[PDB]
């Protein structure tokens, strides 16, 4: 009664040691605040920036120490990369939308990069403009939405290069990003206008909306949980960073409202559905501040932060699939210096060396539920869940 | 409604949290019988032990600021909860407090005893040095707490503490009530059971006092009367004592007078200062704390105020805080801080200790 | 109201065109605390970071006149717009500056964070030695700008620059407080954290001072003690410095002082002259203006006019111009350039970048 | 037959030109009375101190590589000349060694002293780390040296050496105990006095040794007690240590463990690498050498060897020289150079300097 | 001092901590080896440098 029942009170942040990282990466310098980082459980993915085009750097995960500076890259890109994405179906496959106002998928070999990669699998035309948002379907097989700046939003078929729909009259202003709800059905989407906005993809209507979300004009962001709620991260008037909780049924006042602090850059939040714990890190940061999302009010509590001596210049985030269970681990973190990128651990403490039921519940596996032309009828199914108890060692 | 508990060296004060002072304060001791019964209880604490010390031997658990026996340490919670504050400990929520750089080996021990022994629900431990500038509202100072077992020295900055700066000093009131019962043995009196030793200590709590200048006090006092005081003993005899009233309290500026070659305790300020920033010396002189019970001697801040300053440079301000109620800052700030409501945070769970263990105790300190 | 922003390695100055002084002098400096706070911000940027620099490392985003880290930048114009200036970026245009010879790269990102990050409606940026060179009210000369993290020479004749005589010394304010650091420890005085950098940089410019003759004034200070200066520390402790008072700007024209095989920057001044046309040499000879805050130190100028002098020939004339303000000439210059009517047209929309992007930003610059 | 004289923070070393051991090797320690006699020399120097140290208070008569007090280092020297060697000072050259960029000063008060008082009929002073460089058979390399002090990092290329490269870390043997000292009472052992000092010594001495991978020491210490080591105290008392054997030499490579913001001892002597030219930097990585007693720990090459490796690109060689003898590099490299030939041109009489003074002992020298 | 030398005089009242900056008798070209006050003359004060030059005060 005296401590509020969580599993996540205690859990502590630790980084790797020196060896275990990756240092001389050029990383990218474009001023749009995205992730800046895709990792797999097979391979890490960083944007880095390149002379001419745009190009990311992708080496498997046990390539670490230091990088040669003419190690191969994925350069196929006429202009900059803005954002990228691994496919949750297919480790191998990570999709790129860059300045080119293009969308480019690549087919990774096995082993990783032996000559620089230029030629993809399939090109995206679509948008008329640069495309800073891309985000893969977590049911659908071979779905996947773009957004670039034209605010416009595209549903396309990777395996049949085909652009599944198309949605343009939903956003007046700048879109900040988007994510999937969880069967995949819905999409909530955040827009320069400070409104908050969920779309039905196949029929293209406005499910709800949310004016004025946050008062500040800064860059804002928006999730889905797992439950159907939406996170929102955003700015105050007097320029405080922000935390508030909305029901998609209830729209006139958020459930929580929290004020974190008043310093700049977006937050981007992270969240984990198996534990229902969001990590909100903001660009420029040197600490991660993560939060337990629970039906008890203020729905919305602030478990413990580490901090660090460095800012970050983008942040990658490992799912459950490429934990090292046998730790008690619950979230790896690529935190991307300007050269460097330092993985940290997040570590739920335990005295028990066995495997822990209660913090692995089943995740979802890297096997698609549905397919695009089951999905294009309507069909709707959760995502494949898999046991974790298998990876205990 | 938590519970504020500080098991000092020689002094236990604890209360309910948001009082303004302990409910009970009873001495750190324990005693036990030294003669054979003959009419038809094998320990006693604090003041059953007090009462009757004309039959027992007096044993302190901590010595120095460090656990000597955990058996009679629990005996010390025990009566405690049971007996001082009356209350089941499964019923509230314990704040507790540490001596600054304490082992965390001697911090998990407690741990242990409180979640398997008491039950207790919830606990949180801080710092004691903490909490002496919580009741001084300040964030930025040096704060000087000197107990019965040892002195330590903590400059804390903007809330920011600098452990590498933090000095200790290896002498207490308990060294001055030794060196009371040392110094009195040439007017006369002896005085050598450890009953007898706290009859010492009540004169040095009522008699003793800082000199602003002791070589002059000496010359004073035996050239006039006028220092002279007198103290009865519990038997009725009355026991006249002279220099020796400021005679005692000189040793915390002089250590040589214990054969102690480590400097006097206005220097210990000094250099704990001097080993922080150069930039942040300036609010350190002008908020330096003054914390515990052997800081209750009368001038002992004007004394500590001309030492420093005759230390530190001519352009800084030197302010010494002797706030009255110095006695129980360690207390009255724990009170402060277990009334905050941002202070629920860092309870930590019986559920929680239990499944992960040591390693959430040592982590989350402030 | 358009804002003027002048940006450099250690110093950032901002206000509004007209005005005749920068309202916003602050370091350019960003402090993130060393230790573990114990009292129940992550950064500090600015003066309050000077202020608390006690607990803080501090760390220039900018060195040698490169951008080493743009998130530290970023919170610079940030600090700029909302805690000196307290206006709104989006509305107000701003004036910025650019070191000269700078990469198109760079210059891309300071203009893409200012009409992404803050939604400024126009923007321009000029070269720094060409806004030194409006605040002297002169179309030719050459300018020195030696600030704080390099010295640039750059020749203008009636309005036309010459890239390829623009000659670069890294050496600059902060090298010189690193070789005040260096040079102190002979003394007895010992700095090397952070915190120590900004109390030597304040040393440096309140007693240093060139010396017409160095060796007289070897002589003069092994022989008197009228050189000799004291110091007071933060913490009340006062220093004294005799020769180091010339020996540490002396590195400006001698560079083998820091091992530098360069030149000093008379004879870089020189060779910059010596670089362009024969015609437009005698303009530049008597039309030297110095600009930078490192130019501050008392005698720099007589003594620049002498050995500039013996490399020149005898016939010419030779005329060092050192206004009282160029430490803000830059600023200076960007504020008077902004206030013209016929720089209206210099403007860059942010639409028309949005629609444009960066090309439009290396033409109309220079 | 010239004298060999090494003398350093806390470690003296005296021997004859040729010879492959320094002869009298005491520590430089003055020791005065702290008590009173009471049974019918006020002051003891060097070993002498060290045996009645139970009643002596121990000073060092340099502190940080800094004489504070020149009257007890008097007393060094003529315990080395008269007690030590059993030598007259007047008959024999001297050859005398001096840390890296030492001040002018510091040096013409050793000349001074030299030549007047102990009346040497000839003298030179050397660089400890070319003595080092000597030791080791080696024109080109940087040199590591950390003693009792202050630590070193002094790069040389081809007999040319590199004072701007010149990196100096307040970090030596004697912080190192002091931090033993204060991680020590965590275990309950209470040393405090001067005496206590060289027993804490004595067991970091012995005791100490570099972990290659710190947290995995932590790791294997925390759940193991192989790493477990005992100590017998002068009084028969017999200590127990575990993770500090490893912990105290941390330092070295953490600062922040003492609260220092400097960088490790690699990192240093990295970033002396790479204030050098690019072309000289092949030899000095593959050219590291180790000197001074703090040195000596077990595995502290491998450790360097390691740490040095991440910082360097992958192509580069890196090669650590800690010769067994290092501890006395700096006398032997001294003995070998009084030997040669033409070292004999180097030295400067007494004659001459009663003539000229010490403007001829500040060239010819470096 | 740091060039040429100097001796400092203060009233025998000016106890306590003497300020840096306080003014000394810097005439000597060398430093002072040795000064000796006049018997008959409590404010005259002779010294003696390594200027070779002997300069009453
Ligand atoms: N009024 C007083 N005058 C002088 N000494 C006192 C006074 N009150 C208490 N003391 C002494 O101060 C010592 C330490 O008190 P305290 O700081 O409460 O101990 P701790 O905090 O270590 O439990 C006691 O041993 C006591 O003898
Ligand atoms: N009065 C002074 N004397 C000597 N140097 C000064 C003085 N004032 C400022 N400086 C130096 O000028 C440098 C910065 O000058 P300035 O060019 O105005 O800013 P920035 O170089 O950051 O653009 C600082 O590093 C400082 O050391
Ligand atoms: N075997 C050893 N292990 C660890 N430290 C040592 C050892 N031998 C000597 N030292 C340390 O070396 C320091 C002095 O070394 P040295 O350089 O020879 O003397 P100095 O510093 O006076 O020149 C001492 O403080 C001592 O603690
Ligand atoms: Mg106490
Ligand atoms: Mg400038
Ligand atoms: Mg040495």
């Amino acid at each position: 009664k005296v401590v509020r029942q969580s599993k996540f009170r205690h859990v502590f942040g630790q980084p790797v040691k020196n060896d275990q990282c990756y240092e001389d990466i050029r990383v990218s310098r474009v001023t749009w605040d995205s992730t800046f980082c895709a990792v797999n459980p097979k391979f890490l993915a960083v944007i880095v920036e390149a002379s001419g085009g745009g190009a990311f750097l992708v080496l498997p995960l046990s390539k670490t120490g230091r990088i040669d500076k003419a190690y191969p890259t994925v350069c196929g890109h006429t202009g900059p990369v803005l954002d990228i994405d691994w496919c949750p179906h297919n480790d191998e496959v990570i999709a790129s939308g860059s300045e080119d106002c293009t969308v480019m998928v690549w087919q990774i070999p096995e082993n990783g990069l032996t000559s620089p990669l230029t030629e993809p699998v399939v090109v995206l035309e679509g948008h008329t403009k640069r495309v800073g948002i891309i985000a893969w379907h977590p049911t659908a097989r071979n779905v996947l939405l773009s957004a670039g700046c034209d605010n416009v939003v595209l549903i396309w078929n990777v395996g049949t290069a085909e652009e599944l729909y198309r949605l343009d009259s939903l956003h007046p202003d700048l879109i900040y990003n988007v994510s999937w709800n969880h069967n995949g059905s819905l999409f909530c989407s955040a827009c320069k206008d400070k409104s908050v906005r969920i779309i039905d993809p196949r029929r293209g209507t406005l499910v709800a909306e949310r004016e004025k979300a946050h008062e500040g004009a800064r860059p804002m962001r928006a999730i889905f949980l797992a439950d159907g709620k939406v996170f929102t991260t955003g700015f105050s008037r007097m320029s405080e960073r922000q935390l508030a909780l909305w029901d998609p049924e209830n729209l006139e006042e958020p459930m929580a409202l929290q004020e974190l602090d008043s310093s700049n850059g977006a937050l981007l939040p992270f969240y984990d559905p198996d534990t229902s714990v969001v990590y909100v890190c903001g660009k420029g940061d040197s600490s991660i501040r993560y939060f337990e999302i629970t039906e008890e009010p203020p729905y919305i509590h602030f478990l413990n932060t580490f901090t660090s001596k460095e800012p970050q210049r983008g942040m990658g985030s490992m799912p459950k699939r490429g934990l090292e269970v046998s730790k008690c681990e619950i979230a790896r973190f690529y935190k991307l210096h300007e050269r460097k990128c330092e993985p940290i651990v997040m570590t739920v403490p335990r005295k028990s060396d066995l495997f822990q039921d209660d913090l692995y519940p089943d995740t979802a596996g890297p096997e698609a539920a549905l397919e695009a032309e089951e999905w294009v009828s309507g069909r709707d199914a959760d995502p494949i869940l898999i046991s974790l108890r298998e990876a205990y060692v | 409604a938590a519970l504020v508990v500080d098991n000092g060296s020689g002094m236990c004060k604890a209360g309910f949290a948001g009082d303004d002072a302990p409910r009970a304060v009873f001495p750190s001791i324990v005693g036990r019988p030294r003669h054979q019964g003959v009419m038809v209880k094998d320990s006693y604490v604090g003041d059953e032990a007090q009462s009757k010390r004309g039959i027992l031997t007096l044993k302190y658990p901590i010595e120095h600021g460090i656990v000597t026996n955990w058996d009679d340490m629990e005996k010390i919670w025990h009566h405690t909860f049971y007996n001082e504050l009356r209350v089941a400990p499964e019923e509230h929520p314990v704040l507790l407090t540490e001596a600054p750089l304490n082992p965390k080996a001697n911090r998990e021990k407690m741990t242990q005893i409180m979640f398997e022994t008491f039950n207790t629900p919830a606990m949180y431990v801080a710092i004691q040095a903490v909490l002496s500038l919580y009741a001084s509202g300040r964030t930025t100072g040096i704060v000087m707490d000197s107990g019965d077992g040892v002195t330590h020295t903590v400059p804390i900055y903007e809330g920011y503490a600098l452990p590498h700066a933090i000095l200790r000093l290896d002498l207490a009131g308990r060294d001055l009530t030794d060196y009371l019962m040392k110094i009195l043995t040439e007017r006369g009196y002896s005085f050598t059971t450890t009953a007898e030793r706290e009859i010492v200590r009540d004169i040095k709590e009522k008699l003793c006092y800082v000199a602003l200048d002791f070589e002059q006090e000496m010359a004073t006092a035996a050239s006039s009367s006028s220092l002279e005081k007198s103290y009865e003993l519990p038997d009725g005899q009355v026991i006249t004592i002279g220099n020796e009233r400021f005679r005692c309290p000189e040793a915390l500026f002089q250590p040589s007078f214990l054969g102690m070659e480590s400097a006097g305790i206005h220097e210990t300020t000094f250099n704990s200062i001097m080993k922080c920033d150069v930039d942040i010396r300036k609010d350190l002189y002008a908020n330096t704390v003054l914390s515990g019970g052997t800081t209750m001697y009368p001038g002992i801040a004007d004394r500590m105020q001309k030492e420093i300053t005759a230390l530190a440079p001519s352009t800084m301000k030197i302010k010494i805080i002797a706030p009255p109620e110095r006695k129980y800052s360690v207390w009255i700030g724990g009170s402060i801080l277990a009334s905050l409501s941002t202070f629920q945070q860092m309870w930590i769970s019986k559920q929680e200790y239990d499944e992960s263990g040591p390693s959430i105790v040592h982590r989350k300190c402030f």
